[PDB]
């Protein structure tokens, strides 16, 4: 449902076992309340994916699924048909609580 | 051994430092924006300027050429001869003399023992860590305040446009299809009236960071690693090395340029201990604040010697007025 | 071996480096702006000048015309015939011989001992990235600033008309309709005095950039690779093929304008060792700058030796007082 | 065979390189600015000169009157015999000659040999990119320092003494751009083109081009104004080689500057042998004093 | 929509296997209030298509593809067809989520 | 409409094929602040119609259409109304609006 994916990559940059803690992004997309500042928050999530790239490595596990394609064409069309954020917090806090989870990132 | 010198040059029709227009044809040069007075509220103006990391690569550079010319010029690092600008890369967990032996990145203090050109401008190596500041800082190249303000426009860009023509064996122009190479390479050059506030710091070369002061029985001394009479090779070397920077030999295409260079003025302040910083010449009224800062410094008691060039630098303060750029180095090293 | 000359000559109606104009009939000669001090504050004036791109272009085919004359002068490139500055393209993967033979672009050591020209002057292979630095680095001509603060105007500049006239086989001018071949040709000439500050850098030919010296038992010697014969040989070529630089043979368009040239003054310093550059001939002062720079470069300890012309640089310092340029080629030759 | 001709002349009455002025009533010889010292400051003055364009076309049609008496000069451009500045068109892609014939304008060495004025005095192909340089440079022919420093205004507007310093380096011709030199088995050989006899002929007729040089046959509106002319100095080098090239006449000191640079000249070893014309040039150097024109240019064609 | 081909041209100066790493472009769009400053942005990450047009064949990689015309007289009425600057930042911001994912531009 | 044929001039300038590239006419352009930097930059990139005129035929391109006379004597009271640079710097960039279009300069 093109959510996991973009969980898996918010989680990549808050996980363990990485030098890179950022929970401004995270909290950006909890406590938006619009749909710009979700966009914003996604374009400040989306912004170190080459660090993850160049970062993975490093330790030898694989390197991070960023999100297809597919992934990226889905959320626009989901986001612009919502017309009042009631519901625009159920996308928002469902992929906020994706980036927090226990699985293997990475071996 | 803590020397600071700074003043006023002038360079005309240079290409130094050239951006390149980010790979196209029209290549220009690097930019850097700074704020002026104007005595009706500081506004900013783009000026072309020259970065200190090419400072720093040409100090390596000329520490190198005569630092080979030494009896102890065995020990430089094999791209050092080659003008290597990179001291320590991503993966190489060693390194390689001039005459080809293997050298460890652990025990810094062997690397800097073995290794001149890394003590003198440090190095760091990812993947063990070891860490050195380089013993030399390179100040910016700005053309001077007072020249900024007093022109009001003219951007010193000209904007030459030079191609290059080449032909076929047969002798034909050629077009698209064959390509032929045939480029417009417009470049733009500068002039100007610039200031420079390179410093030295040698009170450290030869000693490791890790444990710079060793104590025997409560009593200080410097830990130095290498022979004394390296340390002194190394110090005089790192002096003469500023020999190809006030004659014209700084900045990039040195080779179809040659920037025309002269030293408009200069201040010398070489000490023994550490020292404040000598003010840049970047700004119009340096020269006051200079003799000021030398005279509380010698008041508080600093064994401070101070030299000058085409500067006043008043009449009470004892001075001495040197004749050249290769002289003072004579007068800084004598010395030593 | 490293030559530092430098001075006034006299170019009178002269339209060297000429703009091109983009194919039209009015075609000019390159400006630039260099700031002048004017003793009221520095401003810039703008002037013809010459770039110093085509004067490693001259240097390199007088080179090549009077190294081919030498029995080791079978060692070029095709391109060096044809008094091309081109040296590689980006697809160029090989070059051909004068003889016809072909070398590829790899073992620098060897596209140093098989080839001449651009071991002397440098190259580049992209799709390879062998790099040499060139050995000789050219300077831009300007006109003395003592005389732009002289002529407080007077643009320099004629631009006179004249008119290419074209009949058919009847005698007839025709029209625009006919083409036959008729543009204005509109070019313009300047005058005056400039300096020159071309300088040459011998004691690295025939090395390689890579490997420039070897220990065989921790004692450094020279990376020679080449029978000394033709390392001399090289040797007096580029110092003799200074002959066509002071003697009217700088700049564009010889064929119609051959400038006027007369070599006002010169001095020059050879050594044996690194020296700093010589100050420029642009600058009004330059002398004192001169005798100052050799003087504690003797002082110093360099076994330099300078030669003067038309200017006695004082009594204490032993300058040879050459009489022209050519016997100043002998003079120096002299010592290879 | 790399010759330097330069000398003082004194031009009365000439009206040479008429402005034109766009066909109106009211032409005016043209103006060029040169600086002199006056030992008071370098000062520019605007004075009446000859320009090196109908300086060079003179020399084109001097050699093409003076070529056409031997017998190879059939192969000739029928724009040469009209006297045409001209040399290619801006959309000619080919060339025709006097009999008739057509020649391309690729393969170098063709256009090299089978085409005159090409040859001598380079030619320009902006369609094919087809470029050789001119053997022929001219000067300035620019009034003489001292005539400038003490008349002290007299602004004529011509006459006065004027110099020239015409330079024909005519060693390279009929040998193409494209190969100057072969290598058949470690040595240099001059390509040729032409059989030696031809080339030796275009030597003979370049040197003795300089006939209508100092006769009285330069400028423009000959055909009204034919200004006096009397040569009153000259200076010529010969040489085999490339040697450095000699001074024009517009400088007052410049027979100690041709003095010494022939000395030094024979110093570094070159056969070098200077003729004179009301110039001493010294007493310790061997220069040939020659009080005329033509056997000047009979001794120049003497060993080619 | 015309935003996937102008998104696809200023990931082509920030994705993977090209030796160009200058994002200072998308920032300076991505921080976009007034008229102006959104569009000499963008067509400052603009102007380097020639580099990336004469540097694509040197690796074998196709021609990357040139944001079409229709692309670019779309994007100035929906600019001018807005005043508020609420609606000013999201199609000033909308051109960043192409800018990182994980496709193959050089198969 | 009274933009689509000035810029695709400025396209002719520099485009696919016709190998005379001058950026800093249009860069200045862009950058222009006051009125006299703008008409400066206007009429550089106008002195250079003569070079793409010849141009044209020098590879059987169609010849560029060359602006008329009027859309330059409507700028001259279009620029010289104006009194703050804030309302003239978009006019830059929409005369840079065609700057690097996929015109079919040469089809």
């Amino acid at each position: 449902g093109w959510i996991r994916n973009i969980g898996r990559y918010l989680s990549y940059l808050v996980d363990d076992t990485f030098e890179e803690y950022a929970y401004d992004v995270v909290d950006g997309i909890a406590k938006a309340r619009t749909q710009e500042e979700l966009l914003e928050g996604v374009y400040k999530a989306l912004r170190l994916a080459p660090k993850l790239k160049k970062k993975a490595e490093s330790k030898g596990c694989p390197p991070p699924r960023i999100p297809s394609p597919e992934d990226i064409e889905a959320l626009e069309e989901k986001v612009e048909q919502l017309s009042n954020p009631k519901d625009l917090r159920k996308l928002a806090v469902s992929l906020a609580l994706w980036a927090f989870a226990s699985w293997n990132n990475c071996p | 051994m803590y020397v600071r010198i700074s003043g006023r040059i002038r360079l005309n029709a240079h290409s130094l430092n050239a951006q390149g227009g980010g790979g196209t044809n029209y290549i220009e040069i690097t930019k850097t924006k700074v704020t002026v007075r104007t005595e009706n509220g500081w506004t900013v103006v783009e000026v072309p300027a020259i970065t200190g990391n090419m400072l720093k690569h040409w100090h390596f550079v000329g520490f190198v050429d005569y630092f080979k010319t030494t009896p102890y010029g065995v020990n430089l690092t094999e791209r050092a001869l080659r003008y290597n600008g990179t001291r320590f890369g991503q993966g190489e967990t060693t390194a390689t003399k001039a005459n080809g032996a293997t050298v460890q990145l652990n025990d810094e203090a062997t690397i800097i023992k073995e290794l001149a050109d890394a003590d003198v401008h440090g190095f760091l190596a990812p993947k063990t860590g070891r860490r050195r500041v380089s013993l030399v800082k390179a100040s910016f190249i700005l053309p001077t305040e007072d020249f900024i303000k007093e022109v009001e426009g003219e951007r010193l860009i000209t904007a030459i446009k030079h191609n290059r023509v080449d032909v076929d064996e047969k002798g034909a122009i050629g077009s698209s299809k064959e390509g032929t190479a045939q480029m417009l390479f417009s470049r733009e050059y500068a002039t100007g009236l610039y200031g420079f506030s390179i410093v030295l710091d040698l009170g450290l070369v030869g000693i490791p960071q890790g444990l710079p002061v060793k104590f025997e029985e409560n009593q200080p001394r410097p830990n130095i690693v290498i022979d004394p009479n390296e340390r002194k090779a190394r110090i005089e070397s790192a002096l003469k090395a500023l020999i190809p920077m006030l004659s014209g030999y700084i900045g990039a295409n040195l080779a179809r340029s040659f920037p025309v260079f002269k030293v408009e003025e200069l201040v010398a302040i070489a000490s023994e201990g550490p020292i404040p910083a000598l003010v840049h010449g970047f700004y119009e009224d340096y020269i006051e604040a200079n003799r000021s800062i030398i005279k509380n410094a010698r008041a508080l008691g600093f064994n401070i010697e101070v030299f000058t060039y085409n500067v006043d630098l008043g009449e009470d303060i004892e001075a001495t007025k040197v004749s050249s750029v290769e002289e003072l180095v004579a007068n800084l090293v004598k010395m030593v």
